[PDB]
């Protein structure tokens, strides 16, 4: 019984911290993510920047 | 065997091992009504015993809550269970709770609990009752080891052996009209004890495991 009782507890409690944890570590995804998506974007503006510099 | 309790003690253990199914009969995630005490019910073993105990409450659980809910039942059984017509030439029917025998086993369950507990976590050799604090404390060792077990059980048992009593000391004058807030009082009281074994029963492990 004791097993029982502390098993469906166990069930909701483990659902919804795994569901906080993971929503934690996908926001820290997009922040790093985003970063370095404008950071590849000042790379490849940056380039079209030299090539025009190089070509001047 | 001491049947005029043991009579009614076993359909009461009958109950309990219906209880002990009612865990694998029905699974819900949110227990509506009825099994949502079952789980506050887990929610106050698991209050009492990490509030006392300590650590190692989870196997002691089962110890605890089996006493707890078992005070419970016997208190339905005692009480709330319509009783009137029913007559034995054996004795009263009152509780399982009617003897001293019921009551000195719990007690020595928790006290062997505790002499587990502290023998095993703690060292073999010596335990709580070694005179460690001032060596010049033995009274308190004699005493408090004689004391613990049986008036740990009387707490609990001279109040609910007493209410079983004055019951039917009240019918046998009044009609149930008059004894109704003395069942109030005691349907009160009776589950507050059985909380108060569990807990002082708890503080004991608390004490072992220190």
């Amino acid at each position: 019984l004791g097993d029982f009782m502390d098993k469906r507890d166990a069930s909701i409690k483990e659902q919804l911290s795994g569901v906080k944890d993971t929503s934690s570590e996908v926001k820290q995804l997009e922040e790093q993510a985003n970063a370095v998506m404008r950071a590849a974007r000042a790379e490849i503006s940056a380039a079209l920047n030299k090539m025009k510099k190089e070509t001047q | 065997i001491h049947g005029q309790v043991l009579i009614t003690s076993w359909v009461v253990i009958a109950i309990l091992l219906g209880s002990a199914a009612i865990a694998v009969r029905s699974p819900q995630t949110i227990p509506t009504g009825g099994q949502n005490f079952f789980e506050y019910v887990l929610e106050f073993i698991r209050d009492v015993s990490k509030t006392q105990i300590g650590e190692e409450y989870r196997p002691w659980v089962p110890f605890i809550g089996t006493m707890f809910l078992f005070i419970f039942v016997s208190n339905w059984s005692g009480a709330l269970l319509p009783w009137k017509i029913i007559q034995l030439p054996h004795g009263e029917l009152a509780a399982p709770t009617n003897d001293i025998n019921t009551t000195v086993a719990l007690a020595l369950l928790t006290s062997v609990a505790y002499f587990y507990a502290g023998l095993t976590k703690k060292g073999l050799g010596y335990f709580g009752k070694y005179i460690q604090p001032t060596p010049i404390l033995l009274p308190i060792n004699i005493l408090e080891d004689f004391t613990k077990p049986l008036s740990l059980s009387f707490r609990l048992f001279g109040n609910i052996l007493a209410d079983e009593l004055v019951v039917v000391v009240l019918v046998s004058l009044v009609p149930l009209v008059v004894p109704i807030p003395v069942m109030f009082l005691g349907l009160f009281t009776s589950g507050i004890q059985a909380l108060i074994f569990a807990t002082l029963a708890a503080a004991y492990i608390g004490e072992s495991l220190e």
